[PDB]
């Protein structure tokens, strides 16, 4: 009918499959970083916590 | 006037650990020594009439800011950590 189904004037607009990767996150030694130095400061926390806790039961038992 | 159940003696064992010292290391060198009560007994009146003059003396002093202080103890069984609210009210009027 003169009219047939195609692509428009210039081609349809070019695609993309070659598998883009994102590439998301920390990487490296960043999370080894962020561990450790967490598990070093909470530890020292939970030392002081620890201290206070004693310093309660030695004053409820002074009592 | 207040009956030296454990609320009240828990509470006020902060001002009997400094005005019963003296009668208190004696009774506790007498019981040492001997674990005889028959031995002890006289000792064991001293201390006895001691704390009951400080319980006076401290509800007298301090009314309404240690009733509330042994209520809350008594409500909390003895745990200081927990209120604590009652308790700096209660040394705010008596000074130990």
């Amino acid at each position: 009918p003169l009219l047939q189904d195609g692509p428009p004037p210039g081609g349809f607009a070019p695609v993309r499959y070659a598998r883009r990767i994102s590439n998301t996150g920390p990487s490296a030694m960043a999370m080894f970083l962020a561990v450790s130095g967490a598990f070093a400061w909470g530890m020292y926390q939970v030392g002081q916590g620890n201290k206070i806790r004693r310093a309660l039961k030695e004053e409820k038992y002074a009592a | 006037n207040p009956i030296p159940t454990s609320a009240v003696l828990t509470a006020s064992a902060k001002h009997i650990g400094m005005r019963c010292m003296p009668e208190n290391v004696a009774f506790l060198k007498c019981k040492k020594n001997d674990p005889n009560p028959e031995k002890c007994l006289d000792k064991g009146r001293d201390v006895t009439r001691c704390v009951l003059g400080l319980l006076k003396d401290l509800h007298q002093k301090c009314q309404k800011e240690m009733d509330d202080y042994v209520g809350c103890m008594y409500y909390y069984t003895n745990e200081f950590d927990l209120c604590r609210k009652e308790q700096e009210a209660f040394e705010k009027v008596c000074p130990l």
